[PDB]
């Protein structure tokens, strides 16, 4: 059995662990078998923080309270030095001062495109000196649920592997999501979600410019994307200085008769689309196409 | 002998032991020929109806119209400099095809999963030829994400439209295994 | 959109999934538009369980109140039967009667040797004719979880694929089983479990039978097995007839000046080692050595 | 060249890298070979102290133990007919070395990333090459299960264990590599 | 289901289909089971005749004649600590039938090829499955080296060998097919 | 293209390739349109063997005639001095003095074990300093040859990967060995091995030694090898000192009733086998087995 | 961390080797960059001086010339929809450098391996790197076939022309992996 102290054992009152604000009572012990091999008294059993001396007991009882200690971890080595010989350590203690941790004030799930993973993003809130684990927990209309934990300390967002099927287009689903550490518990609030909220469109990945099979102002422009789109926006801004784009197009892939300037100078074009007039974020803007 | 007519080949055989499975299972609801009506989900999206024919068959080129959905996607099953347009938007237009029967039948498999009984569920075995045979057609191929519901759907509903698909995408293998066959040959 | 329904659509009241007892509402209503072609009072409406005639309504609005439903799923098909043309199917429903999910009564986990991935079993109880969900959670002395979802509807175990390595031998592990269906949850009662209990050491691998080097009596047992044993069993009984095994032998993995017969018959020979005398499982006999 | 020994070469430097990133990081730890005690988690289970020596250098055979843990596993390293049995035990004890220290060092790594800030933690790529080596050492090789706990323990303990254990294992990388060389030659 | 009972179940199928393939092809040549003898080459060789026993059936042990032929070697098919020496015998000596009888295959196969006509040549499916149930019997498989000839041997010889192995060697496959069931069952 | 000489090109007379003992005539040649910028009695069109001065003339044209080459490669660099800048590199001749190559005066053919790949060696004699390209050409009794050739400049030896199965154990195969250069092709004498000479039996794998179930001084030998051996001889001689080896065993795998000293004090065991006593190769004694 | 930059990174470092044991190798020969030449083969073949650019730096887009060589082919590198026109047409211009270099390559190492000693040869890991990062470029890559000559070039000419190549490519090799850090950046 490999040990890391054999001269002496030191203990922390009351754990390693502290909220801010605590006093930790750091008691250095030796062995009455080990020691400093001449008794005299000039030896001494000294303590150190970040290698700066705290304490020093000439008994093999070494008592000490620490207080005001900031946040972060401080290692207290207790090191015992003899009368000739250089000072030998003989065992220390980490400690990690932290505080209860903080809610996500606010939780959102979004699924890129109708075949998306969803993925929920949250506001850690102040950092806790402590090891963080978080739960995001999933739940349909009934009691049904997902769970996946981010054992990460620091996580940008968890993701959901499993794609949400909608039963019907207007369901309920509630996500939830939980902060745990040695001091304390939080809870996000459960935010309600409809699949429409949930789901975004993905940006049209086609895009083509016709002028009408002519030498005609009027353009007609044929781009491709979700097939479950209801609605649409597209950019007849002239590329020079960006004016209006007109707020909804036809449900038609392949736009139709458009108002093109007459001149053949570039122009920049963008194209969105909405799943859902009533309940559907936006898609973003498509690559620009020049002229 | 032609890979992709293999796979093909494999696909048509796989859809007709699934076929024959449904049948047995659903004794109630109905799953013969004559009692379900012929409906396609890839009516209007794709051009395999007209993009896949034979060079004679096809001569005025008029009907292919204005080479809807011509996305011509690259892929194994051919070479890039082999064959005419016509079997290159024909191959395109197959793997579409395949993409919008995938991702359905995953997500009636996964409603399937939820019953308490095990009456019926996909082959994994034919999702998986239709995965494979995607694959060759288009380099840039996308599997589909692992789908699943939080809620139970009705289970009557799903047995009938399954039915409706099984026999419908059973006509599409078949188009798909005589395209392969002029394509070897 | 394939449609299922288009004749008719089928309702049920309150829902598909009801408790053992209660009574559904199913009531077949066919649209406007669809209908038989020719009017005339001799076309009806029949709702059907298993292909079994429950109701007939010359009017398009069928009513019917089910009762007494057994558990398991009853099929209620409603077909169209014009005046010469055949029954056509319109629409149907399926209904999953079930009662509230057993609790699990017992809860035990089991670690196979010292490196081994924890397995926890439980007792479903009666089957609840409904899909069923069981989560496994895992929490050490201060709360961190391990979260796992049995989706199966049938769970023999679930398996946590992290060992467990304990901070100390004597420490408090707690776990917990919930099962969740449409109707109703139960969880289990918390079990708390110390790491030596979970702990099980494995059967000792090795085994070789030395007659003290000598054809004395005298025999020595050269087996081995997992490192931290601080106890062990062998069986000396003779193998015509067995009698008694010793309770405990001392901590050698090979035995030396073991009492064995005099004759040279073939005996078999079984050994079972104790991780821990106070708080360990034993471990089941190696593979019996003949002779 | 022979590649067990190729293994052994990067097993060395490996530990090396990890040796020096180790001192860097624990600076108020003492990390420096006069301070850290030599002590050897394999000293009574296995017989690689004996066992693995050139030819030449073991002659009496007394001091090899009664065939001490004599498992005399196969593998890729060597043949089943190619090396004397003095070199067959030498290969199995260095397995079982490599299996004692990787079973601990991903203990220590497990309890190393609870650590609210990332002081040190193991290196993944030194854990790997451990078990490429065991691999080709014995065709029975165990993978050690993912190991993790449900409580943080003292952090400094096992910063000071880490130290002894890399200091020693460096010892016994360097023993494999001088036996690997003497195989190839 | 048992990994190793498939390969078996496969083997035997597919002896099955040569079997058939050889009576047709050999039209004149005597290949029916009433007219060809029954000789096994692994006569005296190994112990399958006797070791591959269900453990009820062999009690007295002493038939099993002082351990013939006892390599038990370790395999992929069995668990080392999870079957008894009765079954661990038994599978060394099937990996070892399975050897004898490729390597003669192989050597008729290369003597079939040289025939100005291609009346029969052996399954190259069959030989394939053969060396993949070896490779679990065994870890320590020998794959057989391309066998030719710079010379032409007399065909008629050839091919009434071939039918004496192939009949022989189909009993052989439903011996290892009821040992694969006893040790899935 | 990259063209390596951009201000003149050298030739060499009669070639790069020379017989040991020829006179080359490298001549430095430069294009009109290059030279130097500035006319002027004092730049040099120099040769350099090895940067060595070999010759010097002020007019484009170059001639030289070097003579007693030794064998290997010597760089002949042709560079132009102007008045100051410095020389200029132009173009150069690399030329490789060789001779005719070595017949191979012996070959043999060896097949390890009854399963085996043939391999043949050759003694290669005097290294042409050339590329050297050597055949191996292998014919049975009927007229059908493997070809294989062993590009490598030296060759150890050159392995058939086919399996020679004999259609009779005595049959006549020939082989020869053909070397190309440059220079000159030199062919091995065919050389005709029967079956029996090719194939060299395997050392006998397996060992046991059993002192006949008792502790008289007869002991018993369990070995195992290749099935067809009709042959065999075991070395009974004192480990202490060499003694004699029976020429001869009877064909068993597993001796019986051989004659071994009473005292149990460790003996060195090696066994082998021959395939065939008319023709047969002796195989490697087995790893001694100690006592 | 981008996989192809980790490519273009492992390409600069082996071009910087092997240019270092060419200058070693042939201490005659002269490679030092003061008197060799700068010539590159890829001098109007290829867009990828004016293609290869950061989006800042580009802007007139009138000196890229009517879309030069714009094959613009898909790959693993990039994504389809991911960046725009400006960098795909430089992902196609650095495939092409590559296997314009990679042809010429191995046509030198073929003609340097007759050489009756082996004063140099190309390093074979330089040729893999350059093989996986095209692999990895466009789907469509073609493996060069193993190339050789039935006669024995002059070698003083290839050795010269190596020194050239070698240096041009070495400022290709930077100019490839200052695009692959934009990529990621
Ligand atoms: C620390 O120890 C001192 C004396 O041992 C005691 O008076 C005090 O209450 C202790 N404080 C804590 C927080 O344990
Ligand atoms: C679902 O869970 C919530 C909170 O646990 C509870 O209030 C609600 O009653 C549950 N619903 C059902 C149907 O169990
Ligand atoms: C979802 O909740 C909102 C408000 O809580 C409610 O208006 C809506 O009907 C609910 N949807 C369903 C499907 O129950
Ligand atoms: C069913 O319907 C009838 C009449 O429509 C009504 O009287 C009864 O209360 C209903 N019962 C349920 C459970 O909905
Ligand atoms: C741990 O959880 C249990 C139940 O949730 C609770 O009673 C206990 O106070 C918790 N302990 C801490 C330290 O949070
Ligand atoms: C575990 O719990 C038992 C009883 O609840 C208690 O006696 C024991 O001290 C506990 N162990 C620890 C390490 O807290
Ligand atoms: C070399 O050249 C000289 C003069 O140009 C000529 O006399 C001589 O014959 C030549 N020798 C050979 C071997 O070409
Ligand atoms: C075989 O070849 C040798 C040499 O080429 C020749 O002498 C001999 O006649 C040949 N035999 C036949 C049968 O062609
Ligand atoms: C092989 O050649 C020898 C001598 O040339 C001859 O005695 C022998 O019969 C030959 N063998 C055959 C099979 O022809």
């Amino acid at each position: 059995k490999i040990d890391a102290c054999k001269r002496g054992d030191v203990t922390v009152k009351p754990s390693h662990v502290i909220l801010l604000g605590s006093t930790v009572n750091i008691t250095c012990s030796l062995k009455p078998r080990q020691g400093c091999f001449h008794y005299s008294r000039r030896n001494k059993l000294i303590l150190y923080k970040f290698d700066r001396r705290i304490n020093f007991h000439h008994g093999h009882s070494l008592n000490s309270q620490v207080t005001g200690l900031p946040l972060g971890t401080t290692l207290f080595v207790c090191k015992l030095a003899c009368i000739n010989s250089d000072e030998i350590q003989i065992c220390g203690a980490e400690i990690f001062v932290g505080v209860a941790p903080e809610q996500p004030q606010n939780l959102s799930c979004i699924q890129k495109g109708e075949q998306g993973t969803v993925a929920c993003t949250w506001e850690r809130g102040r950092d806790t000196h402590l090891y963080t684990e978080y739960t995001l927990q999933l739940s349909g209309p009934k009691n049904l649920t997902w769970q996946k934990q981010c054992k990460d300390i620091y996580c940008d967002y968890l993701d959901f592997g499993i794609n949400l099927t909608p039963e019907s287009p207007e369901s309920n689903f509630t996500a939830k999501v939980t902060a745990v550490n040695s001091l304390g518990s939080s809870s996000s609030l459960p935010s309600t979600f409809t699949f429409l909220d949930i789901v975004r469109p993905l940006p049209p990945w086609d895009i083509r410019i016709k002028f009408q099979k002519a030498s005609v102002s009027r353009c007609t422009l044929y781009w491709r994307d979700e097939g479950l789109v209801l609605l649409n926006r597209l950019r007849y801004r002239p590329s020079n200085s960006r004016l209006w784009n007109m707020v909804n197009v036809t449900k038609a892939k392949g736009r139709h008769d458009l108002l093109d300037l007459k001149p053949f100078t570039e122009y920049e074009f963008q194209i969105s689309s909405k799943l859902h007039l009533y309940k559907g974020s936006w898609s973003d803007w498509s690559e620009s196409l020049r002229a | 002998m032609f890979p992709c007519l293999h796979h093909s080949q494999n696909l048509l055989r796989a859809v007709s032991n699934m076929l024959q499975k449904a049948r047995q299972t659903l004794e109630f609801y109905p799953c013969t020929s004559e009692e379900i009506d012929h409906e396609d989900i890839t009516k209007d999206k794709t051009s395999t109806v007209e993009a896949c024919l034979p060079l004679e068959l096809t001569k005025n080129e008029s009907c292919l119209n204005s080479r809807e959905t011509s996305f011509i996607t690259n892929g194994s099953c051919l070479a890039s400099r082999k064959t005419s347009f016509m079997m290159a938007l024909c191959l395109s237009s197959i793997y579409e095809d395949l993409k919008m029967y995938q991702v359905e039948f995953k997500t009636m498999n996964a409603k399937l999963l939820m019953d308490p009984k095990r009456q019926i569920f996909l082959d994994q075995n034919m999702l998986a030829v239709i995965d494979e045979l995607m694959q060759a057609l288009n380099f840039n191929s996308e599997t589909v994400p692992q789908k699943s519901s939080l809620e139970e759907p009705d289970f009557y509903k799903t047995k009938i439209k399954l039915c409706i698909l099984l026999h419908a995408f059973r006509i599409r293998a078949v188009t798909i295994d005589r395209v392969m066959s002029y394509l070897n040959a």
